[PDB]
Parts: C-alpha cells; sequence; structure tokens
C-alpha cells in the first residue's frame, strides 16, 4: 500500500532534453529496483532503464548513452535524464518498482503513467 | 471364538509391547545381557559369557544376532516357560487358577521377567490377587522394587490386575491407525502439491524464469519422493515388514537418497539464485541462462545420482556388522546399514553442505541489506519472518535427522531405531512444505486458482 509519484511528461520538440521523476511514498525492502518502462504505439512495454539499490544501473539498447538514470540519497526519488530524444521514443512512460522483501519472488509495484511526445 | 480383529486377550501381544523386539544383543533397565523379546541370557558381566548362553540356546554361532525366526521360537519358548513355572509352584497356581484369562496374563508378565520363584516372594499380592482383593493389590504391588526399577511396565500390570481389561495395552492399537492416517494424508500433500507446481510451470509461459527452473527441480525431486519413497516406506512401518523383495530394498533406497539430496541441493541452488537475483540483479540477468540453468540442475542430479545409486547398487555403502550381513540375506528386511564413510560421505553431501551454503548465502542477504543506498520499517521485519520460515523449516525437518545420522554411526546405538525412521519422516514432509514456501508468487497464486478454478 504504497504510493508513486511521477512528473516531467511533457511535449518537446526533437532533440530536446526531458527529465522524468519518481517519488516513492511509503515503504519498500531495503533491496530493491526502481526503474522505467514505456509503451510505444502500437508496440508491447518495453524496459527504458533501471537503477538498482546498490547504485548499479540497466538500460536499453536503443536508449543507452542518451538517456541517464539516477536517483536521491533518501527519498527513493528516481529522477531519468532523457537527452536527444528521438520521435521514436514518443511513449508512455511508467514508474517501477522491484520490492524483494519476498526473497523468492519480487512484488511489483507501478505509477499512473506519463505521457511523453516528441515532435517528428 | 471366531475373533480375527487386531488385538486379542493373550500374555504374546502384551509382553511384545513391554518388551521390544532387538536381533541384537542389548542390557535391560538393571544391566543384564538380554536379546530378543526379553530373553536373558545371563547375569555374567562378560559378554562373550552371554554369546556362549545364546550360542548354546540357539545351536550356532549367531556372533551376538539372531533372526526373527529365532527370536519368536525364543520368545514362545520363554513364555511356556513361564506358564510351566507357574503350575509347577506352590504360591503362583493356587492365584493362576483363581485368575480370569486377562489376569492370568499379567501374572504371566511378572513371571516372564523375574522368574517363577521371584514372583512367588509376592506373598501379600498373591494372597490379595486370590481373594479378589484386586484394589489392595493394586496398591501393594505398586511398593516394591519392581515398581521402583520398571515404573511404566509395572503400572500398565497392576492396570491389568486392577481392571481385568487390557486398558492399559489397547491404547497402542488407537495410535497403530492414528498415524496410518497422518501418513495417508502426508502422501497426498506431496503428490498433489507438487504435481501442481511442475503443471503450472510447464502450462504457463509467465511462469518460465531461471528461479521456477530450479523450483520445478524441487517439485520434481518432491513428487518423485512422494510417489516412490514415502508411499513404500509407510507400507512397511504400518505391516511391520519388507514384501517386495531384496531388489526392491536397495533400489527404493537408491530412489530415496537420490531424490532427498537432489531436494536439499536444489534448495541451496535456489537460495544461491536468490541472492545473485537480489544483489547483482543485471549480472544476473546477463550471465545465468536457461542454457546454464539446465546445466545447473544436470550437475546436482549427477552428485545426487553419484551418492545414492552408485555406491548403493555397487554395494559400497553396505556395513559389515553381523546384523547387517543378516539384512542383507533377509528378503523381508530392508533395514538401511551404512558404514561410517557413507554416512558420513552422504549426509555431507546430501545435507551439510547445502546447509553450510544455505546459512551463509541468506546471511548475506540480511547483511547487505542494511548496507544500501539508504527508518525503522516494518517492510524489513516481515522479511526477516520469511527468511526465518524458509530456512526454519528446512532446519526443523532434516537437522534432527541428519545429526542423529551421524550420531547413529559415530558410537554404537544409544539412539533408538524408533527415534531414527521417525525423524526420517519429519524430513520427509519437508517435501510437501516446499511449496507452500517457495510457489507463494503472486503469478504462481493467479496460476493456482486457475488450474483448478477455485
Ligand atoms: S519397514 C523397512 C525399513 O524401513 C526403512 C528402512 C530404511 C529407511 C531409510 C530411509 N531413508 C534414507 C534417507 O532418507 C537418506 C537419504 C539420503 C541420504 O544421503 C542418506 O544418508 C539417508 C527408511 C525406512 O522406512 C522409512
Ligand atoms: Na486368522
Ligand atoms: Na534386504
Amino acid at each position: 500500500q504504497v504510493q508513486l509519484q511521477e512528473s516531467g511528461g511533457g511535449l518537446v520538440q526533437a532533440g530536446g532534453s526531458l527529465r522524468l521523476s519518481c517519488a516513492a511514498s511509503g515503504s519498500i525492502f531495503a533491496l530493491n529496483i526502481m526503474g522505467w518502462y514505456r509503451q510505444a504505439p502500437g508496440k508491447q512495454r518495453e524496459l527504458v532503464a533501471a537503477i538498482h539499490s546498490g547504485g548499479t544501473t540497466n538500460y536499453a539498447n536503443s536508449v543507452k548513452g542518451r538517456f541517464t538514470i539516477s536517483r536521491d540519497n533518501a527519498a527513493n526519488t528516481v529522477y531519468l535524464q532523457m537527452n536527444s530524444l528521438k520521435p521514436e521514443d514518443t511513449a508512455v512512460y511508467y514508474c517501477n518498482v522491484k520490492d524483494f522483501g519476498a526473497i523468492i519472488y519480487d512484488y511489483d509495484y507501478w505509477g499512473q503513467g506519463t505521457q511523453v511526445t516528441v515532435s517528428s | 471364538d471366531a475373533e480375527n480383529l487386531y488385538f486379542q486377550g493373550n500374555i504374546f501381544e502384551m509382553l511384545r509391547i513391554d518388551e521390544g523386539l532387538r536381533l541384537k544383543i542389548y542390557k535391560d533397565t538393571e544391566g543384564y545381557y538380554t536379546i530378543g523379546i526379553g530373553h536373558l541370557l545371563t547375569k555374567s558381566p562378560s559378554l562373550n559369557a552371554a554369546k556362549s548362553e545364546l550360542d548354546k540356546a540357539i545351536g550356532r554361532n549367531t556372533n551376538g544376532v539372531i533372526t526373527k525366526d529365532e527370536a519368536e521360537k525364543l520368545f514362545n519358548q520363554d513364555v511356556d516357560a513361564a506358564v510351566r513355572g507357574i503350575l509347577r509352584n506352590a504360591k503362583l497356581k493356587p492365584v493362576y487358577d483363581s485368575l480370569d484369562a486377562v489376569r492370568r496374563a499379567a501374572l504371566i508378565n511378572m513371571v516372564f521377567q523375574m522368574g517363577e520363584t521371584g514372583v512367588a516372594g509376592f506373598t501379600n499380592s498373591l494372597r490379595m490377587l486370590q481373594q479378589k482383593r484386586w484394589d489392595e493389590a493394586a496398591v501393594n504391588l505398586a511398593k516394591s522394587r519392581w515398581y521402583n526399577q520398571t515404573p511404566n511396565r509395572a503400572k500398565r500390570v497392576i492396570t491389568t490386575f486392577r481392571t481385568g481389561t487390557w486398558d492399559a495395552y489397547a491404547a497402542d492399537e488407537v495410535w497403530v491407525v492414528g498415524m496410518g492416517i497422518v501418513m495417508s494424508l502426508i502422501v497426498l500433500a506431496i503428490v498433489f502439491g507438487n504435481v501442481l507446481v511442475i503443471t503450472a510451470i510447464a502450462k504457463f509461459e509467465r511462469l518460465q524464469t531461471v528461479t521456477n527452473y530450479f523450483i520445478t527441480s524441487l517439485a520434481c525431486a518432491d513428487l518423485v519422493m512422494g510417489l516412490a519413497v514415502v508411499p513404500f516406506g509407510a507400507a512397511c512401518i504400518l505391516t511391520k515388514t519388507w514384501t517386495f523383495g531384496n531388489f526392491w530394498c536397495e533400489f527404493w533406497t537408491s530412489i530415496d537418497v537420490l531424490c532427498v539430496t537432489a531436494s536439499i541441493e536444489t534448495l541451496c541452488v535456489i537460495a544461491v539464485d536468490r541472492y545473485f537475483a537480489i544483489t547483482s540483479p543485471f549480472k544476473y540477468q546477463s550471465l545465468l541462462t536457461k542454457n546454464k540453468a539446465r546445466v545447473i540442475i544436470l550437475m546436482v542430479w549427477i552428485v545426487s545420482g553419484l551418492t545414492s545409486f552408485l555406491p548403493i547398487q555397487m554395494h559400497w555403502y553396505r556395513a559389515t556388522h553381523q546384523e547387517a550381513i543378516n539384512c542383507y540375506a533377509e528378503e523381508t528386511c530392508c533395514d538401511f546399514f551404512t558404514n561410517q564413510a557413507y554416512a558420513i560421505a552422504s549426509s555431507i553431501v546430501s545435507f551439510y553442505v547445502p546447509l553450510v551454503i544455505m546459512v551463509f548465502v541468506y546471511s548475506r542477504v540480511f547483511q547487505e541489506a542494511k548496507r544500501q543506498l539508504q527508518k525503522f520499517a516494518l517492510k524489513e521485519h516481515k522479511a526477516l519472518k520469511t527468511l526465518g520460515i524458509i530456512m526454519g523449516t528446512f532446519t526443523l525437518c532434516w537437522l534432527p535427522f541428519f545429526i542423529v545420522n551421524i550420531v547413529h554411526v559415530i558410537q554404537d546405538n544409544l539412539i533408538r531405531k524408533e527415534v531414527y525412521i521417525l525423524l526420517n519422516w519429519i524430513g520427509y514432509v519437508n517435501s510437501g512444505f516446499n511449496p507452500l514456501i517457495y510457489c507463494r508468487s503472486p503469478d504462481f497464486r493467479i496460476a493456482f486458482q486457475e488450474l483448478l478454478c477455485l
């Protein structure tokens, strides 16, 4: 019963930079993976960027080198720097939290989602 | 008397409860050398003196170990000698005749234990049993040295003298079927339980992860356990004997050691899996693939097969002592006799090595969770209870057995066989608890619901 507050999504010109944000209000297990997923028009839900609770990160092959994920020090707020945006990056970006408190499996939390549009 | 129900009114079934069946020479509560069913060999403190008297009774070199046929033959000889001793005495017979069939047996019990002349020592008690003053004789007998040395058996015999029924021994039969219906449930829970798990991962595509590929292995070892090991194991305990032959004795034993080793070693793999899947999830997803994981599983079964079927089918696991040789020669005996080598070698591989890894791994999990990029939350308290159940259950089930299994061989048995088989079953039921521990995921939850349409 925790919450995820997304903010940042909007209209940008092709090549412009955009910053996303996701505040995790509630109590989450220490070991976790926060990140972002997107749904391109007519495409399945894809992993954009993800950062473990241990600092390490992970990106997709189509965004690695343009997108840079990072997180706050104690507020559990993950920021997603999005630079050199493409018209094919236009999608619905969801916030995501992988909890590990069950040890054997991983429970998922999600956000409301934000719309990001890139003018081709 | 047209009586073919299980329990009857006889001294034979009465003594078997008081005096257990032991094929090898042992010492009673007094300290005298005894074999079989309460058959006194000698009061001599020398074991070799007991062997000589034993071999003069059987008629062959027994090496302090007899068979079931020879044990029963001695038992009936002793009971007959007890009765013939009662009838040939001046104090016993006037009482014996004036007793009912049940109370007659109670008198034979004492004579079977402390000899003809000994029971005749009870001048007051016998007079009271002769005048049918049961309650007074019940109190008087509770003041004897026989009561102070064997209070458990005395209380049962005295009660039988008092009531005139078999109330003290008939309570044994309720537990016979009472534990049978429990075993009947254990088998069902394991079979139906693990089939459900395997069916879920095999059908649904969302449950096809590396961790679940290990779950499938665990569910496989536990399934065969509930189909091969557990049933055949219970089938003998209830029937007191093994009715399948020597070839299937070791084969069933081979399956046992195989599946149990594969089950515990898989628990170890899952533990390590969930460590890397949490600690270093990005490297875990790249390095460990389904092909690599299939190699890991293959390794586990090979190690399990190398420590089960390989030594057993080659008679390497076998012990050398006289009691072991007999059981290997007996078609109705399928006891688990091993040497110091195999007992330790198997325990380390089957249990201890996975135990060490599972503890060290889960410790690092609780360790590296305190050192992250982050105030008294309850999400960590609940997660702590989870691992306390995962590891606690596995411990509470198998640890009592493998500790005893290692003590069972380090010294000549001071640990009862009743305890040995019981603690194996406490480990057996772990194969039923597993799906209730390693399949609580929301995806498993939804899968289990649709697999039976609840
Ligand atoms: S009624 C006939 C005898 O019943 C009987 C005999 C022997 C056993 C032993 C069964 N367990 C073996 C044990 O699980 C085990 C597994 C793996 C290893 O490595 C080792 O060393 C032991 C059981 C029964 O009846 C249950
Ligand atoms: Na009969
Ligand atoms: Na045998």
